């Protein structure tokens, strides 16, 4: 169906230990494809997907520029924000930028994003209309009004409607075997007695993509919010993800509970029993 | 400035089986800031050849990272994951379970 | 492809 491209930038200032360190990462849907580390040896944006290196030298020395410039901009921004709240040069602070775009099944445009954060808290964001911004604090108000003066939202808009959808299109069709893949969650149940009167049933869903998932335990088909446990979906370390959901059953009543797995790379929602 | 303590999950990449190569995963998330120390353990000893993922974050701006290692699960050896972070006075130890 | 980051100083 729909698809996404996100760029996550984090730059944290190292006071005393030279310059700030700066990390950036690119994702298409739930699949990373590029990397750059300030502490890296290559000092150049590296590939982590198999389809992105069919792009020639036109591209690596391009984005390496686009993003070292962003690195120095984030440095100066670290100083500016250090002054904005009367903060001390001794402390270590962080700046993070998320931006990207969404496409539909036809490759249409539906949404673009850009959000900034200072020390984990939101600073300034550009709204869904790509016209105005929101300022969380009152320093994001000076950054805001200054950006309204130079019409920065129009430049973030020409990017988000331009090359973000172009790049997302190109990458969607270029890693076609890898990016429109799925994996119907390989599921399996588990039974572990604790008392002579209670056990635990663990509904397992492993190897699935995209991360989107829904595990639901039911009793007599009644949704169970009571004695359950639900992990957060974990990366299985190989582009696919894992998850499980446990419930505590009175012994001899295991066959009254049913696990229901709702993955979308999968035609009909599952129902498992002991 | 507010700080968040990391989530941890210790798990094998594939379902475990004695004598078959698996890879040990420690997944820390929901933490802020990004400075974190992760070691993985075979019987209390630091494993060296452990790589990790690239630094990213979620919608709430909290970071996440995965550390993994080559390992073949036995039934006498059971592995662990130790983590230190600015929110932790003592490093957390989360040992690996076959079925979690 | 990322942005020609330019109108983005605080």
């Amino acid at each position: 169906g729909s698809h996404s491209m996100r760029y996550f930038f984090t730059s944290v200032s190292r006071p005393g230990r030279g310059e700030p360190r700066f990390i950036a990462v690119g994702y298409v849907d739930d699949t990373q494809f590029v990397r750059f580390d300030s502490d890296a040896a290559s000092q150049k944006m590296e590939p982590r997907a198999p389809w992105i290196e069919q792009e020639g030298p036109e591209y690596w020395d391009q984005e390496t520029r686009n993003m070292k410039a962003h690195s120095q901009t984030d440095r100066a921004n670290l100083g500016t924000l250090r002054g904005y709240y009367n903060q001390s040069e001794d402390g270590s602070h962080t700046i993070q930028i998320m931006y990207g775009c969404d496409v539909g099944p036809d490759g249409r445009f539906l949404r673009g994003y850009r959000q900034d954060a200072y020390d984990g808290k939101d600073y300034i964001a550009l709204n869904e209309d790509l016209r105005s911004w929101t300022a969380a604090d009152m320093a994001a108000q000076i950054t805001k009004r200054k950006w309204e003066a130079v019409h920065a939202a129009e430049q973030r808009r020409v990017y988000l409607e331009g090359r973000c959808v172009d790049g997302l299109r190109r990458y969607l069709e270029n890693g076609k075997e890898t990016l429109q893949r799925t994996d119907p969650p390989k599921t399996h149940m588990t039974h572990h007695p604790i008392s002579d009167h209670e056990a635990t049933l663990r509904c397992w869903a492993l190897g699935f993509y995209p991360a989107e998932i829904t595990l639901t335990w039911q009793r007599d088909g009644e949704d169970q919010t009571q004695d359950t446990e639900l992990v957060e979906t974990r990366p299985a370390g190989d582009g696919t993800f894992q998850k499980w959901a446990a419930v505590v059953v009175p012994s001899g009543e295991e066959q009254r509970y049913t696990c229901h797995v709702q993955h979308e790379g999968l035609p009909k929602p599952l129902t498992l029993r002991w | 400035m507010i700080q968040r303590t990391p989530k941890i999950q210790v798990y094998s990449r594939h379902p475990a089986e004695n004598g078959k190569s698996n890879f040990l995963n420690c997944y820390v998330s929901g933490f802020h800031p990004s400075d974190i120390e992760v070691d993985l353990l075979k019987n209390g000893e630091r494993i060296e050849k452990v790589e990790h993922s690239d630094l990213s974050f979620s919608k709430d701006w909290s970071f996440y990272l995965l550390y993994y290692t080559e390992f073949t699960p036995t039934e006498k050896d059971e592995y662990a994951c130790r983590v230190n972070h600015v929110t932790l006075s003592q490093p957390k130890i989360v040992k690996w379970d076959r079925d979690m | 492809a990322q942005d020609i980051y330019r109108a983005s100083y605080y």
